[PDB]
RNA sequence: GGGGCCUUAGCUCAGCUGGGAGAGCGCCUGCUGCAGGAGGUCAGCGGUUCGAUCCCGCUAGGCUCC
RNA sequence: GGGGCCUUAGCUCAGGGGAGAGCGCCUGCUCGCAGGAGGUCAGCGGUUCGAUCCCGCUAGGCUCCACCA
RNA sequence: AGGCCCAGGCGACUGUUUAGCAAAAACACAGGUCUCUGCGAAGCCGUAAGGCGAAGUAUAGGGGCUGACGCCUGCCCGGUG
RNA sequence: GAUAUUGAAUGUUGGUAAUUGACCUUCUAACCCGCCGCCCUUAUCGGGCGGGGAGACAGUGUCAGGUGGGCAGUUUGACUGGGGCGGUCGCCUCCUAAAAGGUAACGGAGGCGCCCAAAGGUUCCCUCAGAAUGGUUGGAAAUCAUUCGCAGAGUGUAAAG
């Protein structure tokens, strides 16, 4: 009850769902496998879990939507009690080209959630994808086409997984609008048009604050520029501004 | 910076020497050889680590 | 037809008065009807009956 | 009291620091917004000189200034 | 009056090593591209191997003081 | 045994105040609001016992600010509480 | 908050070899009642007795941390053409400084709070600034070569010597 004032009110869906798996844990004594929580909704279960034990992975390391486990004091998890099947995307690569748009139109297209499934992973010589082994038939059945290409989904193992724009720069303070502004290059007056109206989220929380203070090590997500992480903060200039450093994705 | 340091008989032990060096110059335990007062004679006498 | 500066689609009506001395070009809000600026603008004391 | 600056058309001020009295606004005319009108001893008075708001003489008045 | 701070390209700002970056403005190309435009780095005189970034002064703009009889 | 009138500032008003240089525009005020307080109330005095609060009980009691009445009381929760 | 006053049980979870911890709930008998009845007793005190409530909590003691101008003791520099404000406070060099030395002012100018493992020691050897004249790049100014050249250079760094 006196937990949701900490988080959003949109937010409140996932918390009421989150504290429902806690409930489970404690009284029934078995792990809970969740549906590949967002990145946010990462940060959300950390914190209504408590310290229940939890566990998250999303197949390879870096997965943005990773799948939680959550298990008591004993029964410490394994890599396929996350129930995660990797696919290598097969398409006739020498006549045209799959881009993550595409991929990610397609699966959504089949009527897959966003929940059933993690990364996509594009590399140099393979395009890949991790689901819940729950959907993992249905999508290799029905993911036939990606934008133009025609494309085939091949089972693979999670170890078989193929696994920036560095920009110093000076701020005047360490807002969001300042930082959004400075990022983007923009006026600050347009950056506060894009914080208020609710375009820029905080490591995937919307802040809509100008306000916000943010800290070294924040991934800001400017819908209109994409994703960018102010990576360093490095003291402060001759005339008072922050020495910073930006990395776009 | 320049630091203070102690050179120290190699033989001995005896802490026989304060001086200065720079430490970026010179990063690396510096030695020479200056009489122990102990020994009476000459010996290596290298920074104290 | 245009989009606005969050990126939804906003139409905007041109208005172009060709009245000699009075001709205008007038830029407003279809939804709300206001207008966001005049070529010319007209004052309350040139014109009771409609500003710009 | 002492210094300082201006007085100009209906109104308000330009005009180089003599080179030949103007603008804006208002007003009067016709047109359909336009041009075109009027209007001054350039505060007044009298020297300079080829012409003087213009140069100086010579008095108003108001401001600037302690 | 005194102190304290400021003076960089159209605009916003980076920056003892020979003055940049974005945006605007121009180049051709149709939400990104592709090269330009533009600087007495307030000024001055000097420290020196070179000064936007030393140092001393002059502007100007802000800021804080100018009290006690 | 009242001088009166016109106009303006301040305070609504009657009250109160620097005994002995200040009576006021200062205080109070009725009204407003905020806040605390479930009763061995909070608050206060006292080391405590014992008290006031109250022989009261949230339409009550304490504290802060505002000050009749009329119209009203905007924006800012980063800082501090 | 720990600990004493402070007990009994039931669970559950530690740690030692069945005892001792931790926490949850329950209990009543300590403790508490500014509740009721009865008595001491003509008594809104107090005490006793019996109910009831609450209960090992609270309260109180010791110890600990936090908060704390509510209160207490204090501090809050000197120079200074009055004090405040500004500036300054130790060290080095020069000038003032009156041809020994010393010498004041909120007198005139600058430095310092290091640096260097060689920029120290010694041995041997050497001579600098700049200019003229000639030179592919190459220019006033890089690199040669020639002549001239008390130093017009250099001496880690301020200045003087
Ligand atoms: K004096």
């Amino acid at each position: 009850s006196d937990i949701y004032q900490h988080f959003r009110k949109d937010e409140r869906a996932f918390i009421d769902q989150a504290l429902e798996w806690k409930r489970i844990v404690q009284e029934q004594y078995r792990m809970k496998l969740t549906d590949f929580l967002d990145p946010r909704e990462q940060v959300i279960l950390s914190a209504v879990t408590g310290q229940v034990g939890l566990a998250f992975s999303g197949g390879y390391d870096r997965a943005e939507r990773k799948r939680a486990i959550l298990f008591p004091e004993y029964i410490t998890p394994e890599e396929s009690d996350f129930e995660l099947q990797a696919f290598n995307v097969r398409y006739a690569d020498k006549f045209v080209s799959v881009d993550h748009r595409s991929l990610l139109g397609a699966l959504m297209g089949i009527g897959l959630k966003r929940q059933k499934f993690g990364d996509i992973v594009f590399s140099e010589t393979a395009v890949q994808l991790i689901v819940s082994a729950d959907t993992a038939d249905f999508v290799a059945a029905q993911l036939t086409q990606a934008g133009k290409a025609a494309v085939s989904l091949e089972k693979i193992d999670l170890s078989d997984l193929n696994i920036v724009e560095i920009r110093d720069d000076t701020v005047s303070s360490l807002r969001l609008d300042a930082v959004c502004a400075s990022m983007s290059r923009q006026s600050r007056q347009k950056s506060q048009t894009l914080v208020k109206n609710g375009l820029v989220k905080v490591n995937w929380k919307v802040v809509e604050d100008p306000s916000y203070i943010v800290a070294e090590g924040d991934m800001l997500s400017i819908r209109g520029f994409g994703r960018c992480s102010l990576t360093k903060i490095e003291g402060k200039t001759k005339k008072d501004k922050w020495r910073v450093t930006f990395e776009r994705q | 910076m320049r630091v203070n340091i102690t050179l120290a008989c190699t033989e001995c032990g005896e802490r026989n020497y304060i001086s200065k060096k720079n430490k970026r110059n010179n990063p690396d335990r510096v030695e020479f050889k200056k009489y122990c007062p102990r020994d009476k004679k000459s010996t290596l006498h290298r920074e104290t680590k | 037809k245009s989009r606005n500066e969050i990126g939804d689609e906003t139409v905007r009506k041109l208005y172009v008065e060709i009245m000699g001395r009075h001709s205008n070009i007038i830029l407003t809000d279809a939804a709300e009807n206001v207008i966001i600026d005049g070529l010319k603008h007209l004052s309350p004391s040139m014109n009771s009956y409609r500003t710009v």
